């Protein structure tokens, strides 16, 4: 039983910091993934942080562009978006993982899924 | 009539191919599974594992089994298993488990006319359980066996609880002295990996820790001493070896105690609930010391009766705020 | 195919499934043992460890050959084409058959048939103790090994040598840390059950515990400790800190030696003869508090002592009295 | 011999779709060991004997019974036993497959099989070190059910159980029983079980007064500090604290020595029991020692505590005795 | 189609030399490997190893499996690997490893049509890792898992990894309660032996250990009770029995933290950080007693208060340059 | 051309005999030995054994295997190595080893056109080491692994090191904390027995404790615990409860460290070196306040300064020698 | 990440000592090799030691000739050229093995280069 709730979508043309607090089980649900949604398309894997440890992953498309981090006392994931283009403009959306729920980039592996911050630039 | 049935038996083996699934190639066979709980043997916190025996009993349909004109269900010697195909299930979060084996191994194949195989097997599984320890000893864990296919996907092959809630009995034999178990669920799903997507069984149980062990054991000690403690500050300040005496004893008592407790523990970086209590203990027999040098430091050294009168009410106060501030907070 | 042959000739027409001389006279079978490591005995467990070369002789008249050579020493994969007798240890717990880097098996085939089939083995064996003397004790740990299947009227066990040459224990051999094997004796015995009677061969280690470890762990601090505790008669009584301090901590060391010794102790009902020295050492201790007791009660009612003066000279020669006592029950025998 | 293999059927039960098979049940115990409260578990060494026709195997030219080795084991059929409450068990293959077979004429078949086993064992440790346990050695068929297999003790099993023999480091064995529960009543349906209960009473603690008496002794220890006067403050304090100091190394280094699980033990109770007289006693001197600025405290507490304590020992010994 | 999906497979291992490798006499077979991290389970500084489960996948193709006329991936039960060709890799720094075995073996086995076989084991290894433990516990390991031919050379066999540097997965997913893992690197290479040249996967992470624990449990006992052993010299020179009291617990009280702490770590003949700091925190206390000592030969037994006052400035003052330059040579 | 290499080792192994040696009836067959020393991961003084793991390599012609016609060194998988004769080589002080077997069993069977086979072994064995602790904690050990043939005598087999003293490799990476390995050494001889004489190999290592660990843990704390003591016999005479208490504490203070000390080493009935240490240790602090009852015997009881006096000097140069004594004896 | 610097080249006909000092992560690269390279032949191994322990094997050339030996404290390792001999005149060369990387003779199995001290003679 998890629930995100998801913050910081502003407008640039530029760095930005979203961030992703969770309440509740989250010891049953180590990783937090960043999903984004462009109109249409499908939802697209952008990263991952174990919340002990901070083992972070990330996609091609945003690799060394986004930086993911979070700190434990808050239960709290930040997406820090640097050097922004035009193909990150997306309802960004958090989402929780199981221990065992798979592979990080599936999003069928998630169940508690945040509300989602539309970013546009 | 036994060699009517022998003759049956052997028709249906022959040319059967134990590399094919049933159906290959066509609809995924739906594998109904069923566990009986025999015992949860041991919970280990040091390990970060705990010990199941079951029985593990898998139901499926296999057309090339199905026979006719023999209407009996034929229970048959284990060691025909290894003539047939069964599924690749395993459960994925087992450190090292085995299918007992006296004196015979403990598995069962029954045959029913119409092609339903149930396969039954007897399992020890010592299976990993990540627990978190920031409450401990007063914690709830959620320890979980994932059972799942190997190497077939969901294309090719299901699983199911077999009876829906009533799938997994035995939840009542469980006798872990140290937990309860507070609760089991049943779960299905499909995982998604690199080589696709598994079909995916969870059980899960909910174990509370009983604290009654510790209160006695660790908490009230330390509850006493840091009392014994505050006896110093009504005994007279010019009695400089009793006073001292007295807080050193108790400062060393608390170590003693604190050591010989870290041999029961795994080697967490985090404060458990009982660490934060003990610390806490240790700090207020520290400080019952250290009021007696101040009161030391100022009546021979340089009023006396107010700082003695201060600590007499102010240290059991404060002890009763950190137990309440503790107690509220952990419980 | 010199010898292939020979081989095959012999395979043939070969049932191991029956002994030899099936249905007519027992199989006598001669059996040695060469023990090339005796390894810790654990009082704990009551278990012992052993490596030994497990050798058995015997006659099988089907495997007779004519040829140039007189024996023929092959590979160990031929035991499993051939009858070997079914022995088994009773008294063994976890017995280990070493298989690196081959099995160690050892098959020779004499002109005449004789077999000698000896296997490396690693015995854990059950050695039942009697503790009332511990340390200063000593045990007889057997090993008893016969026909698992095969009763009297169908096998028989014989020790190949003179009994007192079968079982060879180098001194080098001895792998004990604080025993010593004083010798050992070699019996052949004849046992029933509802299978049938069966003839067993017994090897009894008589087996000396060495009293240097724990003489100088626990025996000597608990003799010093009681000395110390009997130092406070020789203090005035004027200084009740100091002599009150001398007897509580002395319990405190007495409490620390004891729960030390509980470590190493086996966990019996009966005590043991070191848990009675420590417990009459510990009535030593106390009573040398109480003494101090009894001094500081009546000076400060009468308010150098008759009884310091008593407790000076008695105690120190009820204690000694003590040890001639302890010492001669449990150091004989 | 051969020619019966040759048309055995191995995969099924002799006189399948028809009456149960009677498997008659003998146990020979050879040891009992590593009888452990803190793993709830014990391992124990039998001869397991089961006895039981076979209409296939019966021959008739000869009057003889065929002593077998363990090679021939595979080739028949055999019942499915197993030990219910077994956390591990294996058999003893040294120098061979500790199995024989015993074909008689008629066609009984006599398998008796070398095997040891831990086997699990519920033990109530609420009147520990005081405690008697009972445990079990359940077996029944894995597979089949009433209908293809029934269990039944042998007439032999009342003599060479092997029971008395056994001589246990720490307990007695008080009685055993053997018992025919006729319907488990599993999953699969109904399985005759044959269980083996055996009583076993720790003997008659005496290293609990190795440990018992220190508790014993020191709390009259603390009592030494009342015959003590009031103006050694130093000596009554020290006297206090060391004796809390020494009852805290007793009490918790019997958990080193004990087993870890959540208990609250007898053994435990004793030592709370000296544990607050001891605790009772420092805090005695400092009324005493607070008041002075009498004896009478004094005078109370150098009769009242060792009275209490004696009653104490009346109410513990006498419920867990 | 069952019958012609048998035939198929039958035609592929008939006559099929599981002693020769594919592509034999001619150029390497090239071997893609591929790790899903399931866990590390421990790491143990006194055995110096850890154990890890993972899922091995190897990835190679053999033009003797090579099947047509069936579009699909042909997933088999895992008893046909025994009747293949797969690479002899080991893992070099290993130190005991098994493959699963419940319900079956834990291994996979998928054809493809181009003769491309998925060969994938569950397994359990530890494996060795040497550390150095002369900053522990502020330490940061590098544990390493070395895969190796062990009989084919580089002229006959080539290793790679399968996505470069995603062809690890499952990082993320260990959760060691005394370490993070800070990074993890793939490198390939060459070996070079007496025997040949031998292809070579490392997989190596970096470990670092939480220093919380440590601090709470070994270094602040230790600073309270060398601070306690300060309170001495604010206590009255006269109180002799009070004094040497004092000195003397804080001392006992250091051996027993000591002595119960060397229960917890390995028979290293370095020293490690915290063995240092004890060894200071006992120095420290020693030279407290050895002070009053001082104080106590001249006073009575021939300033004392200046003494006294020296040491209540410089010894606090000692204890935080030692914690200065400790803390910063470690940190 | 793998149908040629197929038909060629076929060949080889029709009508092979496993059960009789090369050359059987005639001259003995040499077997080159060669070891490769992976690791040696533990010394256990408790259990008197180590655990090695090493690549065991056999080097012998057996003339049923040369082939023609094919210019290469055949390495065959593993399980070939079922179907030729091996040389029946055991190691007659191990007790417990096994050939590793992941991801396969890790052996290898080179072939070589003349008959010469090259047969690999990767072993981990724990093999007996009878230790002299006479001398403990500085101590030298000679820790050996003897092999040997089973069965055959040598008139049927004999052994040597192929390559003489470079036979053995790897000796620079065993990385033993407790340990340096000094030397090694290869031996070659005949053993008899009752069923003949046998072909032998002896590898050796001598082992050297490193002290550091042990001036540290054990040998430091004493000698500043009995100096400690000593400061009793600069204290006044009339501090009866401050004498008495240091003596006593300090002698306790020496008890606990012995006890705690003893889980550590095995049970056995001789001294060591650091049992005589911390003996003498006890000693010295047991004089010492016996020094002070003598004192408390005359000065009240019945010079005062004089015996102080004396003890001043006697006991720390008693102690001097002592330890002069000792580590000349043991150093 | 090992740097390795030799010095100590000088001229003789004669004993002299060869030093090389390491630094950074030595812990990961156990043992030290010293190696020579003549003007055109192949590079060839000379000798190897342990850091830890002090464990050493000579090439036969310089068996019973150059010695070998450390000290911990600096880092350093130092071959002792004794008994000097004109097949001695090489650019002798320091380099570090990783604990894994294979058989000390082989210089392919090295990673890290001293920069390599020519010695004539
Ligand atoms: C210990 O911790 C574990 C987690 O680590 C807990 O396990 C979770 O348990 C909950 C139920 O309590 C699970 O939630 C359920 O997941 C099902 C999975 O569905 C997937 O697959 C289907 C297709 O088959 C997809 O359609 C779907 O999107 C998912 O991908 C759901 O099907 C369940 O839905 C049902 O209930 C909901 C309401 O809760 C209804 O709205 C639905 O219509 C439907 O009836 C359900 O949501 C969760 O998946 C488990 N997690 C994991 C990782 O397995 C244990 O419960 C916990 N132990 C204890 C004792 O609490
Ligand atoms: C734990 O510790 C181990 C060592 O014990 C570390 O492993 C080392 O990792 C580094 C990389 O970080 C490795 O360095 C690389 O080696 C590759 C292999 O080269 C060898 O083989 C080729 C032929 O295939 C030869 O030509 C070559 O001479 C070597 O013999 C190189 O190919 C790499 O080169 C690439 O990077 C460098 C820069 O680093 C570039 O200059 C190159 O152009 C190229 O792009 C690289 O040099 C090193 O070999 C590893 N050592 C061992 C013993 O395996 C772990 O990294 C460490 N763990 C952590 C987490 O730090
Ligand atoms: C067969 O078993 C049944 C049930 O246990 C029993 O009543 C009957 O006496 C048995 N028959 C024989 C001949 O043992
Ligand atoms: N059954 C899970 C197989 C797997 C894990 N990772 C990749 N494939
Ligand atoms: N695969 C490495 C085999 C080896 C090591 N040493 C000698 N041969």
């Amino acid at each position: 039983q998890v629930q995100l709730v998801e913050s910081g979508g502003g407008l640039v043309q530029g760095s930005l910091r979203l961030s992703c607090a969770a309440s509740g089980h989250t010891f049953n649900y180590p990783i937090m993934g960043w999903f984004r949604q462009a109109p249409g398309k499908e939802r697209e894997f952008v990263g991952a942080i174990s919340w002990s440890g901070g083992s972070t992953s990330y996609a091609d498309s945003v690799k060394d562009r986004f930086t993911i981090s979070r700190d434990n006392a808050k239960n709290t994931v930040y997406l820090e978006m640097n050097n922004l283009k035009p193909e990150d403009t997306a309802v960004y959306y958090c989402a929780a993982k199981g221990r065992y729920s798979g592979g990080l980039y599936y999003p069928t592996n998630y169940d508690y899924w945040g509300q989602g911050t539309q970013v546009t630039v | 009539n036994m060699s009517f049935v022998k003759e049956t038996v052997d028709k249906l083996l022959k040319g059967y191919d134990i590399r094919l699934r049933p159906d290959f190639g066509g609809p995924p066979v739906c594998v109904g599974m069923n566990i009986d709980i025999a015992s949860i043997d041991m919970v280990s916190e040091v390990n970060m594992d705990y010990t199941l025996t079951m029985y593990f009993q898998q139901y499926w349909r296999d057309k090339r089994l199905a026979y006719s004109g023999i209407p009996l269900n034929l229970t048959l010697d284990n060691r025909v298993a290894d003539q047939l195909w069964v599924p690749d299930t395993y459960f994925l979060n087992d450190k090292k488990s085995f299918v007992h084996g006296v004196t015979v191994k403990n598995r069962m194949i029954r045959l029913h006319p119409d092609g339903t195989v149930l396969y039954g097997l007897r399992i020890t599984t010592t299976a990993a359980c990540m627990m978190d320890l920031r409450r401990y000893p007063l914690d709830e864990q959620n320890c979980t066996l994932e059972i799942e296919s190997y190497g077939y996907t969901t294309d090719d092959i299901e699983f199911y609880w077999r009876g829906g809630d009533k799938a997994v009995t035995g939840v009542e034999r469980i006798e872990l002295p140290q937990f309860s178990i507070v609760e089991h669920r049943l779960v299905s799903r499909n995982v998604v990996f690199a080589t696709g997507a598994y079909p995916r069984l969870s059980l899960s149980f909910r174990l509370k820790r009983n604290i009654g062990y510790f209160i006695l054991q660790t908490y009230m000690p330390s509850i006493l001493i840091t009392i014994l403690s505050w006896v110093s500050f009504w005994i007279n300040y010019d009695a400089s070896a009793a006073r001292v005496a007295l807080g050193i004893t108790t400062v060393l008592t608390m170590t003693t105690i604190n050591t010989h407790l870290r041999e029961t523990l795994p080697k967490i970086p985090y404060v458990k609930a009982i660490d934060m209590y003990l610390m806490g203990c240790f700090v207020f027999v520290f400080l019952a010391l250290l009021e007696y040098a101040f009161v030391n430091y100022i009546f021979f050294g340089r009023d006396v009766n107010a700082i003695d009168r201060w600590s007499r009410i102010v240290f059991p106060f404060t002890f009763s705020l950190f137990n309440l501030v503790y107690w509220l907070y952990y419980v | 195919e010199n010898f292939t042959r020979i081989l095959d000739s012999l395979l043939d027409g070969y049932d191991n499934r029956l002994r030899p001389g099936f249905g007519g006279p027992v199989t006598e079978v001669k059996t040695d043992i060469y023990v090339t490591s005796f390894g810790p005995v654990s009082d704990v467990e009551m278990e012992y460890t052993m490596d030994v070369f497990f050798r058995q002789t015997w006659i099988d008249k089907r495997l007779k050959y004519d040829g140039p050579i007189e024996i023929l020493r092959l590979n160990n994969m031929m035991v499993t084409k051939v009858w070997t007798p079914d022995t088994f240890f009773r008294n063994g717990k976890k017995s280990v058959s070493h298989n690196m880097t081959a099995p160690n098996k050892l098959f020779r085939i004499m002109r005449n048939g004789t077999i000698l089939y000896t296997m490396r083995l690693t015995i854990s064996a059950e050695c039942p103790m009697r503790l009332v003397d511990f340390p200063m004790d000593g045990h007889a740990c057997p090993l008893k090994f016969g026909s698992y299947a095969y009763p009297k009227s169908e096998m028989i066990y014989t020790w190949t040598k003179g009994p007192e040459k079968s079982v060879e224990v180098p001194k080098e051999s001895s792998s004990l840390v604080q025993y010593d094997l004083i010798g050992q004796t070699v019996s052949s015995e004849t046992i029933k059950s509802i299978t049938g009677e069966y003839i067993v061969m017994t090897v009894y280690f008589h087996l000396r515990r060495k009293m240097g470890y724990f003489m100088i762990q626990t025996y000597i601090p608990c003799i010093m400790t009681v000395i110390l505790s009997q130092v406070s008669f020789w203090i005035n009584k004027e200084s009740v800190p100091a002599r009150t301090v001398f007897g509580i901590t002395t319990v405190l060391t007495m409490t620390t030696l004891s729960i030390s010794a509980r470590h190493s102790l086996p966990k019996v009902s009966y005590a043991t003869a070191m848990d009675w020295f420590i417990a009459v050492c510990f009535a030593f201790v106390f009573s040398a508090l109480i003494e101090f007791a009894a001094v500081n009660y009546f000076t400060n009612i009468q308010m150098t002592s008759k009884i310091d003066k008593y407790a000076r000279i008695l105690f120190p020669v009820t204690f000694g009295a003590f040890n001639m006592v302890y010492w001669v029950v449990y150091l004989s025998k | 011999l051969d020619g019966l293999i040759a048309g055995y059927a191995r995969n099924f039960r002799p006189g399948i779709g028809g009456p149960p098979v009677n498997v008659a049940l003998a146990l020979e115990v050879a040891s009992i060991d590593h009888i452990s409260e803190a793993n709830m578990e014990y391992t124990m060494t039998v001869f397991l004997h089961q006895s039981w026709r076979d209409s296939r195997l019966s021959y008739n030219h000869t009057n003889e019974t065929l002593g077998l080795d363990s090679r021939f084991v595979d080739k028949l059929w055999l019942p499915d036993t197993f030990i219910v409450n077994a956390k591990s068990a294996w058999f003893h293959d040294v120098t061979v497959e500790n199995k024989l077979i015993r074909l008689q004429p008629d066609g009984v078949i006599l398998y008796s099989i070398r095997i040891t086993s831990t086997v699990a064992c519920d033990m109530d440790l609420a009147k520990y070190p005081m405690d008697e346990q009972e445990c079990m050695l359940d077996l029944e068929s894995y597979g089949y059910s009433s209908e293809d297999i029934v269990y039944y003790w042998s007439e032999s099993q009342e003599h060479i159980h092997g029971l008395d023999k056994l001589q246990l480091a720490q307990f007695t064995i008080t009685s055993y029983r053997f018992t025919t529960e006729l319907m488990n009543f599993k999953s699969a349906g109904q399985f005759p079980r044959l269980s083996l209960h055996f009583h076993l009473r720790r003997n008659r603690g005496v290293y609990i007064i190795q440990s018992y008496m220190p508790s014993v002794l020191l709390v009259a220890m603390s009592w030494v500090s009342f015959w003590i006067s009031q103006a050694a403050v130093p000596a009554r304090v020290s006297l206090g604290i060391t004796t809390v100091l020494t009852m805290t190394t007793l009490m918790v280094s019997a958990r080193s020595s004990l087993p870890r699980a959540s208990a609250i033990k007898a053994l435990d109770v004793y030592f709370w029991i000296c544990y607050v007289f001891v605790f009772a006693a420092l805090v005695e001197y400092a009324f005493a020692h607070f008041n002075a600025d009498a004896d009478t405290i004094d005078i109370y507490a150098r009769a009242v505590f060792p009275a209490a304590f004696a009653a104490v020992n009346v109410i513990y010994w006498a419920a867990y005795a």
